[PDB]
């Protein structure tokens, strides 16, 4: 067949329309991603067919799938479908803007070549009556105020269209436009930043100008006014003017003043509010719907200087000697600055530029040129060598950190990054029995090896040994080899004596404890294991305990203040058929039998509805301080982002509110999956949160999509992992669009990107070097002293009793219940399987 | 003479007029650690047999005066991954008091023998012009 | 330039520890030892420490790299020590070279003797000047 | 559509149930893979559905298909099926247990929303009358013989639930139970190795306790019995127990004793035989049936001392204290242990335990803990850092060496360890006409790099040059640039000369010779190339000659002493479809035409029935000592193994035993992909065979599978490919499981666990420095001084003849003839495809 990559690519995309269009012809409403990969396959046999032009498969793509075919959400998410095909003449891309433009739709035409039998209307549900929407203050913003103004005549006497973008200086315009250039002198157009004027040939037009900000120097253009603003200067342009042939007509009368706070004054240019957070995203007060959740996040501090937002693109605002600064210390240019971004992160919910230096962030603010804008710090400067990643419109947050990872199969890396995860923390050495069981790479050997393995790999890692041993001599050992943290296991064996000399080598090390419980009280019950703490900083891992400990009362353990606690997510959050679910899988990880007195036994004293219960208000209440996957253990790598939001969604309509918005819960929860996983593992001054002096480790999120699917994973600044279309393509956006790692992540780049975290005594002993490793290594510390107080926003510590028999759960005496939720967000929505 | 001097006991710097008086010593009398054939660094006594073997010292300095700006003690100084791992009386828990689990001379410690001998810190020479490479010589 | 071409021994430069025995104790100073030597053009074999009346630290020594172990007085050449390096050798297929006990601490040659129990041993400078059995330790 | 890889193989696996569904409609009987993909896939549309909860489907997929839709090993084959979906609410995971849970399953359902015609049951053919199956000699075991024993009353004083290990010290038991402490001491209870007793609280249980063995040393649990089990510690331990408060009654009148091997005596516990193989796979005496062919491996001996299985898991043995030892020296514990393994290899069929360190195999036996176990030698410890396999009820043999391969595309590769390849030799430099026709890589350059290429794959490999050539000049150079053997082949050139001059460079180089030779008998017949080795050591490929050489008597070699002979494997054995299959083969690959008198008659001279069957049985006779792929140059990198074992079962049935079970002959034909392919290259004290000190390159096989498709490749002494689920799934089992490469297989770590195979000149100069090569380099040797009597278990030398015109084979006076086969085991229950 000699098929070439866009052809095999083409056939999965194919293969996905087709299952859309069994869907369909069950008379079952489309979610987004089968829309798209329908339209997209109907269009590509168009194509094959031949009988139709781009024009008019861009009308037909209109009618295919109607309101009636979809999901309520659909018609807001699907702005439109892309593909590319062999026509008669070659490729060509055809466009389908807004192809929910009909109430019915065209089943026939939907299903055209399938074969499959046409569904009657009648067969789909009926219509329920909007995920990430803006929701803006009513009014209007002044752009661009308290600064020099005037009204100007400007002609077009060239023979060919002219346009002028708005930070463009204006003196320096081509020498055809004619107006008064003394006048325009340190001037720009007072539009909305980064849109035009356009001049037809022979056109007139009365142009609002408005003085440029910062230092108001001019550079580029046509160099006619190279230099500061001053007297001095404009003599020199003038002459420059005169000499080149620069259309000038003195207009002595012109209107001057300055844009003045008030109402009515002719100088001053106003955005309507709604346009304003559709150009440049949401601004203080506006609020953003996270993904399909009820979960509101409002703007609480803006850096933008309303007029001088940094958009880039053709007349936009980041241009040569506009925006982009030009004749500043060349060593202070960013890197990459990523524009207008709504940062959610534990530590504040804003609007802000990020600065990335050095794979690092170096600031957070208002960036672009000092020259031309106030407001602009010398650590913030857009230069020639600054990228540019447009976050108009667009959540960021910080990568998220997985903390009870087991390492059995290489593809759930994939699967981590892909939905936002960019540092993995666990033990394991491939798909073994000990892995599958238990977070922990036993050998020092292994270590190395998966240390080796992981190498080129654009995720920070950590990974932990074996610590179950009642003497610490080989302890020792497989730290100074380089584990980061310890694990203790049931299953290796976690018992009193075991905690003791697992901790006492922690508090040697400064390295952390996991544990797992003794389920089975073999040698005590929870107060005999918190006894062997002895008042020592350990995580304990899904404290819940359905994915391990103590039966039936782990859970305790939320109250400890030397405690951090876990949740694992499967058990995320209590719904209808979480019980069912778990008690089976806990049959199959411990080879029980459905029909044996005793094994039934064990797991109705492991999978407990009233201690999930529980563990949703405990989570919402910041008993329970980080969320972790359990990867392939009990737990889902790719589900610890969504699980979080889900949580959240569900106690925001369960219980109170927590202090007319959803910040509070929004920045507690962002909290368990990001910063405090980076606290209880000692490595928080290098990932876990938006802020200076940190790897710029960085998701981009589609508020329409949050929670549920990231845009682009930043790692160490630099794009890693993203959504793409057709290679083939002329842009990157047609079908079959899908996560896939980028530059990040080819070569050496991974890690040139990236941590690899290990014990300060292996450190000590350079086993960077010793193990050829090319990605950075550092080591965790700041662990043993840490408490329940040091979680973001989780630090609560409720007395907790679990009844033996009931296995009902008490906290501060009030007893927990909380109800069996029928559905979850961030799911039937967004997946196609 | 035999173990360098002891708290109370003044050291003469050089030929100057300059005494150094030991201020502290970690030493229990009768347990000073002295390798040499006979002596009491040796597989069982001094020399430990049986702890964790990541633990033992990588090198220990025996018996030495430190001048530092911290102090004019007497010590045992513990070497492990090219750092100073502790500073103490240094030995084997197995037959000898006052012996903590970061000071155990083992199988695999390699023995310095400061006894009667002054140690301090490198010197820091902040004031260098690179001018050739052999001022490096001269300076170490 | 006297015309040797390989040298076997042990040490880490100019300690108390080398100036007495062929031992690089610590496996950090293998390491070491084997970088410092790497671009002098001389087959090099590098010894640990021997003495040990347990095999823990001796199993170490060996998987960081020495090729022999040296057993010496100075560190304890006990009928014990040499029982247990010996057995090690026996699993890592490397030669134990040994000094003997010259104060019969412990036991005259016969016991030393008795305590190789059939197993190939390397006795250094065997007539004893250099150490070992006083008078006697020549028999080897 | 922005899809997640989640999403990407699940339509992948969904395909794969459509196909099914298709081949069901046509009233095709599914084999294992059809029966998975097709319930899978019905699963997850049932939950797009959003009508069905977990327990449901539960239920539901045990009713779709039935006895009469599947193949007869297909109930034994599906144990279940599991897969995870977007619900309602959000990922949840079913399990169906079983799915053959009737005779009719519901055809309708098991096709709903696929719109394909439902079939009537009598368009399914009508049922036959178990792959792997353990037949077990009748019987029980008493286990834990010639110890210490006690029976003593245990009561559950606490209000929550105590289960037991059975290697739990028992005085560290969880101080709420209460017995007499002080019988307890030392002791531990006398149940199956991993299993439990659960006490509900306020119960009462009268246990069978039993001795620890070997030093008899307690560690860990709750440190009331730390040290060795004496009268002095048990002084000591009483102390303790009062102390702290553990449950402590006095029981003057317990029974005591020891367990006698005799017939009722109250202390002993016994296993059935039956269960004793499925906790534990087979020991002594019990037969495993080869995949589904008529193979039976009894096996020949066992390590175990039964009672002290080393079996992992929540309260299994390997815990700390227990059967994980706890305070040996730190540099002994093994890097991971394989327990409970059916070893078969050419040097015997056996149970035991494999213990790995330093990727090698360091030991096999008794493996555990000393201090509380009998027969654990000082090399066998399981310890603190030592990883775990589980092979109870799993064969392990070794990787397979491939030794005629063609590098014709790297793809060959990833097909050759997926099927338990992990060494491979051959030549070729990629596609080109001289790859595709010969073994050879010719260049010093493209030795270099190949070598380079291939340096980050988890395989052990070789490369060879051409050695066609009539003067010793250009041989020198191929070698000393890191050749390990030199290919003669016809199409370069195959005469008299030149097999003469590389045989003389053979014997200076100590490098094997491969030969494929004159087939057009050009410069001469077979004499005239056997007169041309003159006596010398030489490898013949594809020995019988369909796949090139002398016609029509190039099998005569099989009979010459210092020849060591090899088949390809594609006319392996002798099936109904052979011949057709390989003169059309022959006419491609030669470019001849079916309609010109000579090209007919060259092809009829090269394809022969007559010497295909006489493979068949030269095989079986030993006279044929390797079987190799010829990877797409006549034969299939993936089919040297099931080749293997398709040729045993023909020959099995055909001709007479050869020495109750299938011993020799499974021994003699094991060794044809492992340790001969070895011996001839000359790396045979690195790899070939399960033995200490090679290499632990080691291929876990499932016996209801062996030989068709194994679970896991363990490179070095670390998985390196393996059978993989959902990367997104609670654990590894759900849908699509696939063959994926793991940790092994990533960044550096091919190349820490591999060798490449030189030649010692090559090493001489350091070609691994020079080259940059981070794979082990080794050179090859031992070659120019084996016969045919250096072939393990082959060894055979009949006198051969063969008839010029019949085509007739005569071995030692027999005229070899064999049937035609319609059918091979090791296909149609395996494969999708
Ligand atoms: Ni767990
Ligand atoms: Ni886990
Ligand atoms: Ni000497
Ligand atoms: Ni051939
Ligand atoms: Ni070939």
């Amino acid at each position: 067949m000699k098929l070439s990559p866009r052809e095999i690519e083409k056939l999965g995309l194919h293969n996905a329309g087709y299952l859309a269009q069994k869907r369909l012809a069950r008379g079952l409403r489309l979610n987004y991603t089968e829309a798209v990969a329908l339209i997209a396959t109907q269009i590509m046999e168009f194509v094959r067919d031949g009988d139709k032009t781009v024009a008019q498969l861009m009308s037909i793509g209109r009618e295919l799938l109607g309101r009636r075919q979809v999901l309520p959400a659909v018609p807001k998410l699907v702005e439109s479908v892309q593909v590319e095909a062999t026509f008669p003449d070659g490729t060509e891309l055809v466009t389908i803007h807004d192809p929910i433009a009909c109430e019915n739709g065209n089943l026939e035409l939907a299903l055209l070549g399938s074969f499959l039998p046409v569904p009657s209307l009648d067969k789909f549900t009926a219509n329920d009556e909007i995920p990430g929407e803006i929701i803006v203050v009513g009014g209007n913003l002044v752009l661009n105020d308290g600064r020099k103004a005037v009204i100007l005549k400007v002609v077009n006497n060239g023979d060919r269209p002219v346009q002028v973008g708005s930070h463009y200086h204006f003196i320096e315009l081509n020498p055809y436009l004619t107006f008064d250039r003394r006048k325009a002198y340190g001037m720009r157009l007072n539009i909305a930043a980064g849109n035009a004027s356009r001049f037809e040939p022979g056109e007139c037009k009365e142009v609002l100008l408005v003085s440029i900000g910062g230092n108001k120097v001019i550079r580029g253009g046509n160099a006619i006014a190279d230099g500061p603003v001053n007297a001095s200067n404009c003599i020199a342009a003038m002459q420059a003017v005169i000499t080149r042939g620069f259309g000038h007509v003195e207009e002595a009368n012109a209107a001057e003043g300055q844009t003045g706070e008030d109402a009515s004054c002719p100088f001053t240019t106003v955005i309507s509010r709604e346009e304003y957070a559709n150009k440049y995203g949401p601004t203080t007060g506006d609020k953003i719907r996270l993904g399909d959740t009820a979960l509101f996040a409002e703007i609480e501090k803006d850096f933008a200087i309303y007029g001088d937002e940094c958009t880039f693109g053709g007349g936009k605002v980041i241009r040569d000697g506009m925006g982009q600064s030009c004749g500043h210390p060349p060593a202070l240019s960013l890197d990459t600055v990523i524009t207008n971004a709504v940062i959610i992160d534990y530590s504040g919910i804003i609007k802000a530029d990020i600065g990335i230096k050095d794979g690092l962030i170096h600031s957070i603010g208002k960036s672009g040129n000092p020259d031309v804008m106030d407001g602009v710090f010398q650590n913030m400067t857009t230069g020639v060598n600054t990228e540019v990643i447009a976050g108009e419109g667009l959540i960021v947050t910080a990568g998220a950190i997985d903390c009870h990872v087991h390492y059995i199969c290489p593809q759930l890396v994939y699967e981590a990054v892909t939905s936002g995860i960019t540092t993995l923390v666990g033990g394991g050495t491939g798909p073994t029995a000990g892995t599958r069981a238990t977070t922990c790479t036993p050998a020092p050997i292994q270590m190395k090896l998966m240390l080796q393995s992981t190498d080129d790999l654009p995720l920070n890692f950590g990974f932990t040994g074996k610590g179950n041993c009642a003497k610490p001599d080989e302890l020792h050992e497989i730290i100074k080899a380089g584990a980061m943290g310890l694990k203790l296991h049931e299953d290796w064996g976690t018992t009193p004596a075991a905690i003791d000399s697992c901790l006492t080598i922690a508090e040697q090390y400064d390295i952390q404890v996991n544990i797992h419980t003794d389920t089975l009280n073999e040698s005590g019950f929870v107060e005999h294991t918190i006894a062997a703490f002895k008042g020592r900083t350990i995580h304990t891992y899904h404290s819940e305990g359905a994915g391990g400990g103590h039966a039936p009362d782990i859970i305790k353990v939320c109250g400890e203040k030397n405690v951090l606690p876990s949740s694992t997510n499967p058990t995320r959050p209590l719904t209808s058929n979480t019980i069912d679910e778990h008690v089976d899988m806990l049959m199959v990880c411990h080879h029980l039998d459905a029909n044996i007195a005793e094994d039934v036994a064990f797991s109705a004293s492991r999978i407990r509805e009233a201690t999930i219960a529980a563990e949703d208000i405990l989570h919402d209440m910041g008993a329970i301080s980080i969320i972790s996957s359990d990867s392939q253990a009990m737990g889902r790598i790719g589900e610890v982002i969504s699980r979080t939001w889900q949580t959240a969604d569900k106690m925001k309509s369960a219980r109170g509110p927590l202090q007319a918005n959803d910040n509070f819960r929004i920045k507690r929860y962002v909290a368990k999956y990001t910063i405090n996983p980076a606290i209880a593992n000692g490595f928080s001054q290098y990932v876990g949160s938006v802020e200076v002096g940190k790897l710029a480790d960085l998701v981009m999120w589609k508020p329409s999509f949050f929670g549920a699917k990231p845009e682009m994973v930043i790692k160490g600044g630099e794009v890693a992992y993203a959504n793409m279309g057709d290679p083939n393509a002329s842009i990157p956006t047609p079908e079959p669009v899908k996560m896939r790692p980028m530059y990040g992540a080819l070569g050496k780049a991974g890690g040139a990107l990236s941590i690899a975290f290990v014990s300060k005594a292996a450190l000590d002993q350079r086993v960077k070097v010793l193990y050829g490793l090319n990605k950075r290594v550092e080591a965790v510390s700041n662990v043993r002293k840490l408490t329940k107080l040091d979680m973001k926003l989780n630090d609560a510590l409720p007395a907790i009793t679990v009844d033996p028999d009931s296995y009902t759960v008490t906290a501060d005496g009030v007893v927990l219940t909380c109800f069996v939720a029928t559905t979850v967000p961030l799911s039937r929505n967004y997946f196609i399987f | 003479n035999k173990y360098g001097p002891t708290t109370g006991d003044k050291i003469r710097l050089g030929d100057t007029a300059l005494f150094a008086e030991i201020e502290k010593d970690f030493a229990i009398y009768g347990d000073e650690c002295t390798f040499g054939g006979g002596k009491v660094i040796r597989d069982g006594m001094g020399q430990s047999c049986g702890h964790p073997p990541a633990l033992s010292l990588d090198t220990v300095i025996t018996n030495a005066v430190i001048i530092d700006y911290s102090g004019i003690i007497k010590a045992d100084i513990g070497i492990k991954d090219g750092l100073i791992h502790s500073i103490g009386k240094s030995g084997n828990p197995d037959v000898m008091d006052g012996v903590f689990q970061n000071m155990t001379t083992g199988v695999n410690t390699e023995v310095i023998a400061g006894e009667g001998l002054i140690v301090t810190a490198g010197a820091i020479d902040c004031h260098v012009h690179y001018i050739c490479p052999q001022l490096v010589y001269e300076a170490v | 330039t006297s015309g040797i071409t390989t040298l076997v021994g042990g040490g880490t430069g100019p300690t108390a520890g080398t100036r007495a025995t062929t031992c690089t104790p610590a496996p950090i100073q293998m390491k070491l030892m084997l970088q410092s030597t790497d671009d002098l053009p001389l087959n090099f074999g590098f010894t640990g420490k021997g003495n040990c009346a347990k095999p823990d630290e001796l199993h170490e020594i060996i998987k960081a790299g020495a090729m022999g172990l040296k057993l010496h007085e100075d560190w304890g050449t006990t009928p014990a020590a040499i029982d247990s390096c010996l057995t090690i050798a026996e699993q890592y297929d490397i030669q134990v070279n040994i000094h003997t006990d010259t104060l019969n601490e412990s036991g005259f040659v016969e016991h030393t003797i008795a305590a190789f129990k059939g197993r190939t041993i390397h006795t250094y400078h065997s007539e004893g000047a250099g150490g070992g059995h006083a008078p006697d330790i020549i028999k080897v």
